[PDB]
RNA sequence: AUUCCGUUAACGAACGAGACCUCAGCCUGCUAACUAGCUAUGCGGAGGUAUCCCUUCGCGGCCAGCUUCUUAGAGGGACUACG
């Protein structure tokens, strides 16, 4: 079989991380990037570091990978997840409560709380 | 997300996701922390944290449901913590 | 106007490197490819194909990156992944000369307006300028030089004030005066590596894009910026148009001209397979006819697709 | 003595494996599938003369 | 070198790849890529060598794989 | 029909030639179409992948089976005469293309049904299970070559004029071949066995 | 493959495996070969129409050219790259 060891995808990741803004989807530019970026003993070593990172980069232009932290992912997710509704979503004019919390408010005294209406 | 708001705005630390068993016991870890107080959105998931912290000297605060364990719990808020 | 679709040319069996084509507006066209071989086509309006492959070369090692047709159109330079530069013969397919000096790969090569001077940009951070012999006269290996791989390299049209301006993965495009290989000008207002060059036919302007996938064009008087055009993916080529004044872009996703004086999209061109019966597939160069009439886009298919007014 | 063509194979079977297990459907009657055993190697789109078309296959094992 | 079979072999193949060359040289390409599609059709070995070689013999065997006779008793 | 300009041993054509059989059709290559040689002795590698020898000249798999016992283990050129003197024999007293002969004998000499052997400690039971194409092209071959060798031993008759005799007696189910008498014992045991 | 993905009161590691090194398989791309060869030429022998032309052999050219064939150094090449 053909199972990257640990070695390879450690050498692989990190490298995706630390130099992503380089890295392309082409094998042959992206084992010349690994030449110039790393040292690697073995030439095998580094074809196969090369053509995991190519892999992974495919992958990650898909959506996000774990195991993989990018600076720019991180940031468009906290972009976009850091805003907020026009409107938000707690609708406080109309609420349906049972007869139960009814009395529960009735206990706590608070029978007149506006938008509190029985099913 | 809720916690990581609470996190944020109250300045405190906050742990989302899977917790790292040894945490709070295994003082050559490198995660290890010695919080001075713990707030678990349920004792029933966060089963592991409150254990951890039984054997650390730290005081508990949780949200707890109808069904949840009391147990290791200081301060418990009654409340439905299971909806967004 | 509008281009449409000519022909295709189906000779090479692996990327498509670069297109030259003659001064003269003769029928053959030389073009690279990572094949490792050069084909001198021998274009034909009629028939079934737009041209066919008159002649190929193999002297190279590894790919070859750039092909640059000589004044005359008898001499052929072309640079490869081996760092080796060899001029070709378009008379009986033998390499009529050899340039070494450069440690790594070879990615631009360029013929002086007197065709006299032979500069060439290499992946080891340098620039070399030969003459026909075959000597290196002078590196740029310097600190003024860049940091990163010497994308591209071209030389200026204006004989007046003879001129290099070449680009780099650095983010930085710089300009160096040929008459004493000293630095002129140099530009820095890119954010990711710029792997395309180009010089306006009047020598006027300078396109240069890369993975940010902005097109900026500065000025070679001075070397200001003028303005920035957008293209959405990664470029790959730039050329002028020799009197239409467009700007043709090479892009991941396709082909886009732009008018410099209403800065508008003149035309984009999408590849379909339906219309002439790797899924990445995209223009790696682009290069215009003599007379402006035609254009040559080469691709990663092994393909060249003929554009005409 | 009938024809009949292989739609998917099932998987080896005997102690040994020696023998297939495949479902074919004859080629005379295209509604009609039956199960049988098959020696030495065979694949899918294969077609098998069957001397008697009567009998189930059934796991050797 | 070789024998009497891979010495035919090799030159059917020289002379398929000597054809080859000398029209793609001296030759329009068009017939050239031809005359390969042609040879090529009928068998892959006229242009494309073998890459087959002798397998050396391992130590407590008289072949490659071929181990000496095992007894129990 | 398709033409080919290819004979076999320059001296016979594969056109007019047709398999004859469906279940077979598939594993045999004697037809113009399906890459025809000139010789059997094309020095290739079918072992790379199942089924790949399917694709190997029925001729030359006459010609590998006919290498057998130690003696001629990788004489390919003495049992590629064999087998031209055979083909010419064969032409000789039928008069008929000797590929399709050939072609007909194959057919003809390949088992149907065979009786496996099942349970374990030392048990003597058997079942009727089918034969593949493949495999009964191949135990086809077996047989019609260790016809030929058993008749061709201790025999003034050269093996060629053995082969040529058990492929001429194999065309037709002439019960005279020593490959359609093995066929029909071991289909009659599948049948005892069922 | 205790190889990986993951699950996880475990987290981080150290051996083995892999990596590694030798040989073989591709390079008409590099360096260089009178202790390896090829090509053409000059002369000579034989044959063919016998001068000139063709075929085949033998001998020299360290100022005839070259490295396909041979040798051995540097490198390239495969990464399951692509569908
Ligand atoms: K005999
Ligand atoms: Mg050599």
């Amino acid at each position: 079989g053909r199972v990257r060891t640990k070695t390879v995808k450690k050498s692989s990741r990190q490298v995706i991380e630390r130099y992503y803004s380089k890295m392309t989807l082409d094998f042959h530019t992206n084992k010349k990037i690994l030449e110039e970026v790393a040292i690697i003993p073995s030439k095998r070593l580094r074809n196969k570091i090369a053509g995991f990172s190519t892999h992974l980069m495919k992958r990650i232009q898909k959506g996000p990978v774990r195991g993989i932290s990018l600076k720019l992912q991180e940031e468009e997710r906290e972009r976009r997840m850091d805003f907020v509704p026009d409107e938000s979503a707690i609708q406080t004019d109309r609420i349906e409560v049972d007869k139960e919390t009814i009395d529960l408010l009735a206990s706590l005294g608070m029978s007149e709380l506006p938008g509190v209406v029985l099913k | 997300r809720a916690v990581l708001k609470f996190a944020q705005y109250t300045g405190a630390n906050a742990i989302a996701g899977r917790h790292t068993p040894g945490t709070f016991t295994n003082q050559l870890q490198t995660s290890y922390s010695e919080p001075r107080l713990l707030i678990l959105t349920d004792p029933r998931t966060d089963h592991q944290p409150i254990k951890e912290a039984a054997l650390g000297n730290i005081p508990t605060i949780a949200f707890c449901d109808t069904d949840s364990p009391m147990r290791y719990v200081d301060i418990g808020i009654p409340a439905n913590n299971k909806g967004k | 106007e509008s281009l449409v679709l000519r022909g295709t040319m189906k000779a090479h069996t692996d990327w498509v490197t670069a297109i030259a084509t003659p001064i003269d507006n003769s029928d053959m066209i030389v073009t690279s490819s990572r094949d490792k071989s050069l084909i001198v086509w021998s274009l034909t309006k009629d028939g079934p194909q737009y041209g066919v492959p008159r002649r190929r070369l193999t002297g190279h090692g590894h790919f070859v990156q750039d092909v640059v047709l000589s004044s005359d159109g008898m001499f052929a330079l072309s640079g490869s992944w081996d760092g080796e530069l060899r001029l070709w013969d378009l008379q009986a397919g033998t390499t009529a000369r050899r340039f070494v000096g450069h440690t790594k790969d070879v990615l631009s090569v360029a013929f002086s307006v007197d065709n006299r001077q032979i500069v060439s940009a290499s992946r080891d951070k340098t620039i070399k300028l030969w003459n026909t012999l075959g000597e290196c006269k002078y590196t740029i290996q310097e600190g003024d030089s860049h940091s990163d791989w010497v994308s591209c390299v071209r030389f200026s049209p204006n004989t007046l004030q003879p001129t290099i301006v070449s680009g780099s993965w650095d983010r930085t495009v710089k300009i160096w005066n040929l008459t004493n290989c000293k630095l002129r000008s140099t530009l820095a207002g890119h954010a990711g590596y710029v792997n395309t060059v180009a010089v306006s036919p009047d020598g006027s302007l300078c396109a240069s894009g890369g993975k940010d996938g902005t097109i900026l064009l500065w000025d070679l008087a001075e070397g200001k910026k003028l303005y920035s055009l957008d293209a959405g993916s990664i470029i790959h080529a730039l050329c002028f148009s020799p009197n239409r004044y467009w700007l043709c872009a090479a892009t991941e996703t396709s082909i886009k001209i732009w008018d410099l004086e209403s800065k508008s999209i003149v035309v984009d061109l999408k590849v379909d397979l339906k219309q002439e019966s790797n899924k990445i597939m995209y223009c790696t160069c682009l290069s215009w006819s003599a007379d402006g009439s035609t254009l040559f886009s080469g691709y990663t298919d092994g393909l060249i697709r003929v554009w005409g007014i | 003595t009938k024809h009949a063509i292989v739609v998917k194979v099932m998987g080896r079977t005997g102690s040994r494996g020696q023998v297939t297990q495949v479902r074919v459907k004859f080629l005379d009657d295209q509604n009609r599938f039956i199960m049988r055993n098959v020696k030495g190697p065979v694949r899918e789109g294969d077609v098998l003369t069957l001397l008697e078309s009567e009998r189930e296959a059934r796991r050797l094992r | 070198g070789g024998g009497h079979t891979s010495q035919i072999y090799a030159i059917r193949q020289s002379i398929a790849k000597a054809l080859v060359a000398f029209y793609q040289k001296y030759v329009d390409e068009q017939q050239k890529k031809e005359i390969k599609d042609i040879l090529v059709r009928y068998d892959r070995t006229l242009l494309v060598a073998d890459p087959r070689r002798c397998e050396p013999k391992k130590f407590g065997g008289r072949g490659a794989r071929a181990r000496f006779q095992k007894s129990y008793r | 029909k398709v033409h080919s300009d290819v004979m076999l041993f320059n001296r016979w054509t594969y056109d007019d030639v047709q398999i004859n059989d469906i279940s077979v059709e598939d594993y045999i290559t004697a037809t113009a179409s399906k890459h025809p040689v000139y010789m059997p002795h094309t020095a290739g590698r079918y072992q790379a992948k199942r089924f790949r020898k399917a694709q190997c000249p029925i001729v030359e798999r006459l010609t590998n089976s006919l290498m057998m016992h130690g003696r001629n283990n990788g004489k390919k050129l003495m049992a590629v005469r064999i087998i031209k003197h055979a083909m010419e024999i064969i032409h000789l007293l039928t008069d008929q293309n000797p590929i399709q002969v050939i072609v007909d004998a194959v057919i003809n000499s390949g088992p149907r049904e065979d009786a496996t052997r099942i349970g374990s400690a030392g048990v003597v039971r058997r079942q009727a299970v089918d034969i593949s194409p493949l495999r009964r092209v191949n135990q086809a071959i077996y047989l019609l070559t260790t016809g030929a060798r058993e008749s061709a031993f201790r025999n003034i008759k050269t093996i060629a004029e053995c082969l040529a005799d058990e492929l001429i007696n194999a065309a037709k189910g002439s019960s005279n071949s020593y490959a359609i008498k093995k066929k029909d014992e071991i289909e009659r045991v599948a049948k005892a066995n069922r």
